[PDB]
């Protein structure tokens, strides 16, 4: 059966526009396609997600997230699309996306992250798409190095179909671009 | 460059002017975060399988032409939310109709949506969501007679001026499921206004499971004038929380508590639940729901309720569930919960509470479940608690309990006893030790 507050149709679960402040309960296994986007879902429960293993899109885009929980997304090894724009997301946690091997859209455009942890997208083969623009990057600290190797060395991928290109990862204040920073210019001691 | 599933076709912020060609056998389709400007009867010609459609918040200004989904009779869905400035001609939905939920959230429409012939194509219309519009007055045309199955109406946000008979003459007949008319100020409809008697009754023939008036403001006088303009009403459940207006408040002069004649016009609506939550009342004053003769839950969270006087619950002969929670009423007397015998739920946490009387629960002996946890009580009287005899659950955590001896005799051999009723666990103050495994050297 289909969430109280949800609208069904085939493997689609769509929760969007609903006020939610959480994900809702007793969405079917056999879902592929999840709508939690235009919510006040302000946290995920750790393993919220764990059930659905058969989730191959998951669209929370116009949630008040900070952050995401450790290894949420872990049991999720079929997604294909995962869209977070337009939330609050100061951090993201440790292999976060290290089990996304299938995972060709990235959707992280309009948040507050300062950097990306090193390896975050290491593990992400299939990458199409990739957006990180309008994200305040701190390019004083010196963990924005992974970021800058990893844009440079796969900028065709990032922020495509005229939204800026890989120069539209801007550093915060000087508002130049992230793959032009040098390390000299970094350090680690200006990291908060 | 869309994404496609089975029959899912996802197409979310792909920089698309136009409807892309996808397989002409999908049936759920999402095109929302895109710069498509107009919508016309070639958009969907080569997707006739259209069970669930979204177009959501394209670029400002979408234009939806004549016949745009003339074709799409398997079309039930269809969301178009957060689209700025939303131009319809009046032909934008012919050929729906089978469709059974619209959402049109925060698209800058108003009034004439509903009065003039949009939605005459939609026959089957069940749900309708207008939230965060401009819609001032809400006069449904008379098509909506025969929409026999129209019965979720939602209209949150918008400004509306006031609601009376002449404007919803066309949806009398109707049983909603759902009625949210959730702030939407009704800035004329207040206490001076002359147009009350004219306003008759606004929901006359008209049956509502929900009805949702919450963040209205509702002063006692507005509220007065207000039920008893929409008196006989059949209401199974009643939202008025965030009633920022109704109640006296903490210490104060301009604005007054509810009375017996406050909701009076309810009388023989057939309330079951009521919520009266987050409003500024103070003080429950007698026979002030002696008119929900068939209520059976009733909220009133946190509000301001200093003080419950004698028969503030006469009349509620059918009440299950009494829910005070994050209030201020500091001590608990026998005389307050009179006229509550059926009561099966009693909330009374958070309540700053630091003394019950000698027969504080006497006369609830169907109680099942009773909160008294977060509170201030350091000691509770001897036999507080053994009429309850059908208790089933009991909250007494998160209170400073004094577990010196005997004065802690009574409660911490009565938790022990009932250790199977205590939901978490009630401490001794300094020691921390449960208060159900204190035993006293005496009696
Ligand atoms: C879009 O459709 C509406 C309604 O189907 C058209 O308006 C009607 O036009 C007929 C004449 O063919 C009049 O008799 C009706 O009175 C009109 N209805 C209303 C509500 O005005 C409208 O002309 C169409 N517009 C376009 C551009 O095709
Ligand atoms: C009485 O109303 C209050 C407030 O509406 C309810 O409070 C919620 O309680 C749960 C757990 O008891 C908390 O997780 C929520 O955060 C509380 N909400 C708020 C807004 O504080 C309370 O549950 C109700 N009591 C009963 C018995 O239904
Ligand atoms: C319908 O819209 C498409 C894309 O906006 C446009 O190319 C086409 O000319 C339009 N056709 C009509 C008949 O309006
Ligand atoms: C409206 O009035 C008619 C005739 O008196 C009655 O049969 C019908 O049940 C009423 N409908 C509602 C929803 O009250």
């Amino acid at each position: 059966a289909c969430p109280s507050q949800c609208s069904c149709s085939g493997t689609t679960v769509d929760c969007s526009g609903k006020s939610l402040a959480s994900v809702p309960t007793g969405i079917p296994t056999t879902t592929q396609v999840l709508g939690l986007s235009s919510n006040q879902i302000t946290k995920l429960e750790p393993g919220v997600f764990d059930s659905l293993v058969n989730l191959q899109i998951l669209v929370l885009y116009q949630n008040q997230l900070t952050t995401l929980p450790a290894g949420v997304f872990d049991r999720l090894i079929n997604l294909k699309e995962l869209y977070f724009s337009n939330n609050q997301l100061t951090s993201l946690p440790a292999g976060v996306f290290d089990k996304l091997t299938q995972l060709t859209r990235l959707e992280l455009q309009t948040n507050q992250l300062k950097s990306i942890p090193r390896g975050a997208f290491d593990n992400l083969k299939s990458l199409t798409n990739i957006y990180l623009f309008n994200n305040p990057w701190d390019c004083e600290c010196s963990d924005i190095l992974y970021l800058k190797n990893w844009i440079v060395q796969h900028a065709s991928i990032v922020n495509p179909d005229g939204h800026g290109g890989v120069d539209n990862v801007k550093c915060s204040g000087t508002n130049t671009p992230v793959r032009a920073v040098t390390e000299a210019s970094t350090s680690p001691s200006k990291c908060p | 460059e869309c994404s496609v599933i089975g029959y899912n076709a996802i197409c979310i912020n792909r920089g698309l002017h136009q409807v892309p060609e996808l397989p002409a056998h999908v049936n759920y389709v999402d095109l929302s975060l895109n710069s498509i400007a107009e919508l016309n009867e070639t958009s969907f010609s080569r997707l006739q399988d259209l069970q669930f459609l979204k177009v959501e918040q394209q670029t400002p200004g979408l234009v939806i032409r004549n016949n745009t989904f003339r074709g799409l009779s398997s079309l039930i869905i269809l969301k178009l939310d957060y689209n700025q400035f939303l131009q319809l001609e009046t032909g934008a939905f012919n050929g729906l109709a089978n469709l059974e939920v619209l959402t049109l959230t925060q698209c800058n429409l108003d009034g004439a949506v509903l009065s003039g012939n949009f939605f005459k194509p939609l026959t089957s219309l069940e749900m309708l969501v207008l939230r965060d519009n401009n819609i001032k007055k809400i006069q449904p045309a008379s098509f909506f007679l025969n929409m026999r199955r129209f019965h979720v109406l939602d209209l949150t946000f918008n400004k509306v001026k006031s609601i009376c008979e002449e404007d919803l003459l066309n949806f009398q007949g109707k049983h909603f499921t759902l009625l949210r008319l959730s702030s939407i100020t009704l800035q004329d409809m207040n206490e001076y206004w002359l147009g009350w008697e004219k306003c008759g009754n606004p929901f006359k023939n008209t049956s509502i499971t929900t009805l949702d008036l919450s963040g209205n403001g509702f002063k006692e006088s507005m509220a007065k004038r207000f039920f008893d303009a929409i008196a006989g009403t059949k209401i199974q459940s009643l939202i008025l929380s965030n009633s920022y207006n109704m109640g006296s408040s903490f210490g104060h002069t301009n604005f007054k508590d509810p009375d017996n004649f406050t909701f009076k016009g309810l009388e023989a609506s057939g309330v079951k639940t009521c919520d009266l939550s987050k409003s500024k009342i103070f003080a429950l004053l007698k026979s002030v729901f002696s008119h929900f003769t068939d209520l059976e839950q009733l909220t009133l969270a946190q509000n301001e309720i200093n003080k419950i006087d004698d028969n503030a619950f006469w009349g509620l002969t059918h009440l299950l569930k009494l829910n005070l929670s994050q209030n201020f009423l500091g001590s608990i007397d026998s005389r307050m919960f009179e006229n509550l015998d059926k009561l099966e739920v009693l909330d009374l946490s958070y309540n700053h509470i630091r003394a019950l009387g000698d027969q504080s629960f006497l006369g609830l002996p169907n109680l099942k479940e009773l909160a008294l946890d977060t509170n201030q009580l350091k000691s509770v009287p001897d036999g507080i608690f053994d009429r309850l005899t059908s208790l089933q659950k009991i909250w007494l955590h998160t209170n400073p309990w004094d577990c010196s001896c005997p004065r802690i005799d009574y409660l911490s051999r009565w938790l022990n006893k009932n250790s199977q009723k205590e939901q978490g666990s009630a401490k001794c103050s300094g020691s921390g030790k449960p208060v159900r495994s204190i035993i006293c050297p005496t009696s």
